[PDB]
RNA sequence: GUCUUGGGUG
């Protein structure tokens, strides 16, 4: 998996369409995804778990 | 468990007080005073002595298995 | 142990030692047995008489 | 050893997880050279409501300062104004704010920052214990469709709501991928003329 | 299991160069430097040098992301300036500030002494 | 000796469950026994109680914290919390890594985690004296 | 079984805040970037790379 | 026209004012003497017996946080940089540990001045574990009981703080400017007035306060820095600041060589 | 913060917040202000962010052009010339600037507006700041004052209203008893108490107020939530009423039989920097307990509700005459949406 | 005037009442009394109230299709297996539900 | 070589909501009817109620890239104390003769008012406002 | 490698 590659990203529940979305991937350290903070609403996404 | 060797935040040296500063309670001051005589002015460096639970003193009470 | 079903389930359980205060509060856990079959939510509710 | 991912909480219902770690030079610093270990968001405290992480924020900094313990038993005749009265008393803005500097550039910071000791546990939750990813592996026997469990190397669910998503979106192609090939797709032999799943293929 | 190594910070690979000029096309006399295994602490002192020369127009650095090791910096000048001959200027004034600190300070201690 | 017991059969602590309670009068705090004649605008206000002339008390209790449990007895000031945040809390500092017995060495369990170096916290509760929670952080 | 089913090629893991990051671009761990694959047919285009 | 004008100066920390120099120059010294400055410490553990309570890396990682003499460090070579296969004396320095409860009596403690060095570049100055007396202890390692016994060989290299914090020269650098707010770079929060509610700087009386007929100055920026650098006792707080001064200088210089052979 | 009315960059900050925006065209614009010194506002720096060719309009309150509050918007070929920008402008409301940008660019350049917005922002407050303490949920002795007199004005109604009906003369209401009439009386009575205390600690509150920083930018916290910090919680509800006589005639045995009073039935006086009472956090625990329920157990209700609306729902598609009908063939409707 | 209860179709007849503009919360009893096409209208007037109730705006298009799903067959078809399974589709679709 | 020249008598001066700029209100001493709201920066030009001030518009300092002033240069802003550059975003050829004008300085607002035959010329894109005193 | 039970996470 190389950077720019399109990814479907998700999160449950999905109550929408916009709960699944393609992503382009960037490769990063460490174990965690990355999120840009303005699609954490879209997704009802928080980073506490 | 036993005192560490630096300060958390800062990095001073704290693992050479810990019987000073025990010494110093067995004569009567009070915390804040020894904790000033062993010179910790910063509170993160007297927050390490302070709070510090020894519990190598409970580890070792158990024989030793060889 | 042929009477399993109709039986009430998690009577016992595996003490918590992840830390001192769990283990505290395992030990002194209590159980009402309604299920979660049905939403009534009453039953579940913080009561007067539990102060 | 914690890092990225880590779940931490304070003892008032503030829970949260690693997001980057800095080294000494890089944090904000007060005039004493204190640096932080920890630094939270303030937009955590005003609609959750939690003053108490707060109060104790502040006991901690003068129990640290005059060497004792704070007390933060409920229902005491204790008030926020004789503990501000004990920090200022020890030479430290009464409030907890203190002026800090900027770790890149040493230059003040505009706003002055609520700092201070504050208790944190480490959660059983760490994230190398979650990670996981799954090219190919093992299939149930029954269903021939991959097995449960982070543990036995298992695939991920791709549900009914997730169909509803793929339905919403109209990725028909995707749908039937995820479902055929990244799963238990079959070849079966059928009878042109009884319909019937009962044809004796011999591909040799 | 994910975590770089912690001398990757300074070290230099072999396949990295330590520094690459690429020129800005938009704007006349103009360009891009890529410092590798650097940070905030070559990169401000740089900055805040340059940007005291009259001949130097602008100047400015940023690291894109925290996690890499490495800072950009845009640099212009004059049409006589190169951007290039107001960077070694700028080191060589910063080295020699450097060297008068440090004949002060131990002139100092050994004062104290 | 002397301990609890004694104060119980004394005739000065007695046992009341829920059914008992419906026909006793508890006074919250001991001073609450007398009115008192105040305008601390930082202390928080002692509820009036002006609607009833004269109080027969018949009970007092011993400290209003002791309603809490074992868990939420760790949060410092719960009174200045909303309370889901106090259940939040009482969830997960069952889950908080430390000390969980002293033994922990000769012991050969599925999973164990031990704190390098527990400290005791600086903002406490009297509670936590008989939790053992500045024992074993 | 059938109208829900697991699935090969997928991952999972917590996820993080990054303000450096662009909008449609997600941080994808090196681990599973590797573990993870795409089938590219070689053609006189890419087969160098 | 830069100035140095120490204020106090003990082996362990120095407080000086650093004048007519840039705030970038002042925070840079600052970032590398907390970050940049070699020293030696303990950066490979080998363990021979270890029957006391605390596990192998438990003692390791306190081991690798114990502060070494340092003195010399800079005519050493970083181990990745010789080309020996195994290690050598170009670039470590071998202690030795052995700890033994005697007796069946009583606790044993295991400090830091135990560690015993054997080898390492003579006649170089470095590797012994700093004392702050004759009379020192040093630090807690750990504690023995009834035939419980500890026997380590620790090896020492140099490193900088960037790859971890236990090469740290510094605890804290205290470092403030402007005590009056005259430049206006902060904008104090206040209930009531700004004035009364805060502190004075431990400077304040070292520069004159505005007057109250005085008007903003537009043209005046940060002149005057109030700093002191505490050192763990591995170099010296005038080391510390000569070795950092003289790492910015080598970093401005590999920059310039880089610059002017890109030629 | 940084399109206030009163927020000015120098050169060298400004030149970093430039190089930050990765679609800067490499012009840096005019300062503001030129003499005596150059200094840039965070508006200029902010329309930097901005694509040119975009036009948005708002008005706030009936405010004027020369907006003396600097309330409204107004932006001109991508450049502010009047108005804070907050969430009415850079939310995800309707008629703002992500829609018009959106409407106007397109899909990338307005996915490209967030990363502009975000990187200057970012670096802007980087190097400012933005804390929270314990003092900004205080108010001064003044305040406090009003609040309590406001509090104490609604325990003075609360009691005449219970007078009233002890005495037999309160007022019936339509399709309601006499105790409905009371209790929703009562309710109303300490619901608006609450309200006028909260009205007053937020007009205590400075600008440099953190939380009413937090609330004007509409980035966290609302109205409610300042009131509940600094001035007073107000009054806990269990199933829509006040806390009901749990025991015989009473809420908790602290207190007497058939006590109608605000403190008995779960008024909260105290606010959370003050503290609550033992009973008042019983009561609160209550309220919050009722909430948790209501989360934990009508989510099952509300996604069967949902899988049952798709099922039925599944198979209807807009066909390539217009039409829109189901699986069957059968129309559904004959224009989609009827447009 | 409101009420408790419902009779449609005798209050409507009442003399002084507005005999063309009386309207029940019950689109049975719409369907019942006034026809289909009522019944629609009735039905999108009541999911139009839940849903705004709170100021939530949900496209018209929307709850006009999920009315006119409801109202297709000339009856009022429910959201469960009485009603969706009632259809005349594919098995394999019933019995997916 | 400027658009609009005079000499304004400051009439009030609000801080108010904010500490580092003030609105101010002047009405020509020469030519009355002709009022001037404008926002300044107090600690680059600070003024004070009945203060005298000399104000200019005009459309360039000259007797596309921002870059720091030499002093060898000289440009018109050499004769005066407070130099802001706006963007006209309205001009209200209004009723009779009140004309009104409205120039945005970052964000820092400007109204003025007065007959046409002095301010037909201040119809332009952007203006420079210069300040004496 | 399978089934139940229990403790949890978002
Ligand atoms: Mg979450
Ligand atoms: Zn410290
Ligand atoms: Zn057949
Ligand atoms: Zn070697």
């Amino acid at each position: 998996l190389m950077d720019d590659d399109p990814v479907l990203f998700n999160r449950q529940p999905s109550l929408h369409k916009m709960s699944m979305m393609a992503h382009r991937v960037k490769v990063m350290p460490y174990s965690t995804f990355r999120l840009n903070l303005s699609v954490t609403s879209p997704y009802n996404a928080d980073f506490d778990g | 468990m036993i005192i560490p060797v630096r300060c958390f935040s800062c990095g001073k040296v704290v693992g050479d007080k810990w019987d000073a500063y025990l010494r110093l309670l067995e004569e009567g001051k009070q915390e804040g005073d020894a904790l000033d005589e062993l010179k910790l002015k910063r509170y993160c460096c007297r927050r390490m002595v302070l709070t510090h639970v020894d519990l190598i003193e409970k580890f070792l009470r158990y024989n030793p298995l060889e | 142990q042929k009477k399993a079903m109709s039986s009430r389930a998690g009577v016992s359980q595996v003490l918590n030692r992840y830390t001192y205060s769990s283990t505290l509060s395992h030990l002194r856990r209590t159980n009402t047995p309604i299920g979660r079959d049905g939403k009534l939510a009453k039953p579940r509710q913080l009561h007067n008489t539990h102060w | 050893v914690p890092q990225i991912g880590d779940k931490f909480a304070s003892r008032h219902g503030q829970k949260g997880t690693i997001g980057v770690t800095y080294r000494h030079e890089d944090m904000p610093f007060s005039a004493e050279g204190i640096v932080p270990d920890l630094i939270i968001n303030p937009h955590a405290i005003p609609s959750r409501m939690t003053v108490a992480h707060l109060i104790e924020c502040l006991l901690s900094k003068v129990g640290s300062i005059r060497g004792y313990e704070g007390d933060a038993t409920p229902f005491t005749d204790l008030t926020v104004d004789a503990v501000s009265n004990l920090l200022r008393d020890n030479g430290y803005q009464s409030r907890g704010f203190e002026v800090m500097y900027n770790g890149h550039t040493g230059k003040k910071l505009m706003a002055q920052v609520f700092f201070g000791p504050t208790y944190y546990q480490r959660l059983r939750h760490m994230v190398d214990d979650k990670i996981h990813a799954r090219a190919r592996g093992p299939v149930q026997v029954l269903t021939r469709q991959p097995v449960e469990g982070r543990s036995r190397d298992g695939g991920l669910r791709f549900g009914e709501m997730e169909r509803d998503c793929m339905i919403a979106h109209g990725a028909a192609g995707f749908l039937k991928e995820r479902l055929m090939e990244a799963s238990d797709a079959f070849r079966v032999h059928v009878c042109g003329i009884c319909g019937l799943m009962s044809v004796i293929a011999n591909l040799k | 299991m994910n975590a770089p190594d912690r001398f990757e910070l300074f070290i230099l690979p072999d396949d990295v160069p330590k520094l690459k000029i690429t020129p800005d096309s938009r704007v006349p006399n103009c360009i891009i430097i890529k410092f590798e295994r650097e940070d905030h602490t070559l990169a401000n002192l740089l900055r805040e040098e340059l940007a005291l020369y009259p001949d130097v127009t602008f100047v400015a650095y940023k690291v894109e992301h925290p996690l890499f090791a490495n800072f950009v910096m845009r640099l212009q000048t004059e049409e006589g300036t190169r951007p290039k001959q107001a960077l070694e200027r700028a080191c060589a004034s910063i080295i020699n500030k450097l060297k008068t600190l440090d004949h002060k300070f131990n002139e100092e201690w050994n004062i104290k002494n | 000796v002397y301990g609890w017991s004694s104060l119980v059969t004394s005739g000065v602590i007695e046992y009341v469950d829920g059914e008992e309670e419906e026909t006793i009068m508890i006074a919250m705090t001991p001073e609450d026994l007398q009115t008192r004649s105040l305008n601390d605008t930082a202390k928080r206000i002692k509820p009036e109680m002006s609607t009833s002339s004269h109080h027969t008390f018949t009970h007092c209790e011993i400290h209003p914290s002791m309603i809490l449990g074992v868990a939420a007895s760790i949060i410092p000031f719960p009174d200045h919390n909303q309370s889901p945040r106090n259940t939040y809390q009482s969830a997960m500092g069952k889950q908080a890594m430390g000390v969980f017995l002293t033994n922990y060495n000769v012991r050969m369990d599925t999973m164990a985690n031990i704190l390098y170096y527990p400290q005791k916290p600086l903002a406490k509760t009297q509670a936590m004296e008989y939790l053992k929670f500045r024992e074993l952080p | 079984n059938l109208m829900g089913k697991r699935v090969d090629f997928s991952a999972r893991t917590v996820i993080s805040g990054d303000p450096n990051l662009e909008l449609d671009q997600v941080g994808v761990p090196i681990s599973i970037a590797k573990t993870l694959s795409y089938p590219e047919t070689v053609t006189q285009y890419n087969i160098h790379r | 026209e830069p100035k140095v004008n120490i204020i106090n100066a003990q082996d362990d920390e120095v407080e000086l004012m650093l004048s007519d120099v840039n705030l970038s120059l002042a925070n840079s010294l600052r970032r590398t003497m907390l970050a940049e400055v070699p020293t030696l410490a303990i950066d490979l553990v080998e363990i021979k017996m270890n029957t006391s309570v605390l596990a192998d890396e438990f003692i390791s990682h306190r081991l690798g946080l114990i502060p070494l003499v340092s003195e010399d460090v800079e005519e050493m070579k970083y181990s990745r940089d010789c080309t020996c296969e195994d290690y050598c004396d170009e670039c470590s320095v071998v202690l030795e540990l052995s700890a033994r409860h005697e007796g069946e009596e009583g606790t044993t403690d295991v400090y830091s001045s135990s560690l015993i060095k054997v080898s390492g570049p003579g006649n170089l100055n470095v590797g012994e574990p700093v004392r702050r007396d004759d009379y020192d202890q040093g630090i807690l390692l750990c504690k023995l009981r009834n035939h419980q016994e500890l026997n380590i060989r620790c090896i020492a290299k140099k490193g900088i703080a960037k790859e971890h914090a236990k090469w740290s020269p510094c605890s804290a650098i205290a470092f403030e400017y402007d005590p009056h707010n005259k430049l206006k770079h902060t904008d104090f929060w206040f209930e009531v007035d700004a004035k009364k509610e805060w502190p004075d700087s431990k400077y304040a009386t070292w520069e004159e306060p505005p007057k109250p007929g005085e008007v903003f100055d537009y043209k005046a920026k940060p002149n005057r820095f109030y700093m002191t650098v505490e050192t763990t006792g591995s170099l010296k707080a005038n080391q510390v600041f000569s070795r950092g001064i003289k790492t910015l200088q080598e970093k401005l210089a590999n920059v310039l060589f880089e610059l002017e052979n890109s030629r | 913060k940084m399109t206030l009315r009163d927020t000015f960059i120098e050169y060298e900050q400004v030149m970093n917040m430039l190089f930050w925006v990765p679609s800067w065209d490499g012009v840096v614009p005019q300062p503001a202000i030129l003499k005596p010194k150059p200094l840039w506002t965070g508006k200029q720096l902010l329309s930097i962010a901005i694509p040119s060719g975009i036009h948005l309009q708002r008005t706030d309150g009936g405010n004027s052009l020369l907006s003396p509050k600097d309330n409204g918007m107004l932006i001109v070929d991508g450049k502010v010339m009047f108005g804070v920008v907050d969430k009415k402008t850079v939310g995800s409301g309707g008629g703002g600037l992500i829609h018009t940008v959106m409407r106007e660019k397109g899909p990338k350049i307005c996915a490209e507006l967030f990363g502009n917005i975000q990187k200057v922002v970012n670096y802007w407050l980087l190097h400012n700041g933005f804390s929270i303490g314990i003092g900004d949920a205080i108010a001064d002795a003044s305040t406090m004052k009003e609040i309590t007199h406001a509090i104490s004005s609604a325990k003075e109604q609360v009691q005449e209203i219970i007078y009233k009906a002890q005495h037999n003369e309160l007022e019936l209401k339509p399709g309601m008893t006499l105790r409905e009439s009371f209790e929703g009386e009562v309710s109303r009575t300490l619901n608006d108490a609450r309200d006028s205390a909260g009205r007053s600690a937020e007009m205590n509150l400075k600008d440099l107020n953190n939380v009413k920083q937090m609330v004007s930018a509409g980035s966290k916290g609302s109205f409610i939530n300042i009131a509940q910090m600094s001035a007073c919680v107000g009054q806990q509800m269990v199933e829509g009423k006040r806390i009901a006589f749990g025991f015989a005639d009473r809420s908790l045995p602290h207190f007497t039989k058939d006590d109608f009073s605000p403190e008995s039935k779960g008024f909260v006086e105290n606010s959370y920097l003050r503290g609550l009472t033992p009973q008042e956090f019983f009561f609160h625990a209550m309220a919050g307990r009722e909430g948790l329920i209501d989360t934990a157990v009508k989510t099952a209700e509300t996604g069967y509700i949902q899988r049952r609306l798709v099922k039925a729902l599944e198979d209807i598609m807009v066909h390539y005459d217009g039409t829109t009908r189901n699986s069957l063939g059968d129309i559904i409707q004959f224009l989609y949406g009827e447009d | 005037l409101e009420t408790d209860g419902i009779n449609l179709a005798e209050v409507m007849a009442v003399p002084g009442v507005d005999s063309s503009r009386t309207y029940s919360n019950s689109f049975v009893e719409i369907l019942s009394v006034l026809g289909i096409e009522a019944t629609r209208s009735s039905l999108y007037k009541e999911i139009l109230n839940v849903i705004a109730f709170d100021g939530s705006y949900v496209n018209y298009r929307h709850m006009a299709l999920l009315v006119d799903v409801m109202t297709s067959r000339g009856y009022l078809m429910a959201i469960t297996r009485h009603g969706i399974n009632r259809a005349d589709t594919g098995a394999l679709m019933r019995c997916s539900f | 070589s400027a658009l609009f020249d005079d000499i304004f008598t400051v009439q009030t001066v609000d801080n108010g909501r904010y500490n580092k700029v003030s609105r101010i209100i002047g009405i020509s001493t020469t030519n009355s009817a002709i009022k001037l709201t404008l926002d300044i920066n107090n600690e680059m030009f600070p003024v004070s109620q009945d203060d005298s001030l000399t104000v200019t518009l005009a459309n360039s300092l000259s007797l596309k890239s921002w870059r720091p002033p030499k002093p060898t240069d000289k440009s018109l802003a050499d004769d005066y104390d407070y130099v802001m550059f706006g963007t006209v975003y309205k001009f209200e050829e209004g009723d009779e003769d009140k004309i009104k004008v409205y120039v945005s300085f970052g964000g820092l607002l400007m109204c003025l008012e007065g007959g046409y035959k002095s301010l037909a010329s201040l119809k332009q894109d952007n203006l420079y406002i210069l300040i004496r005193r």
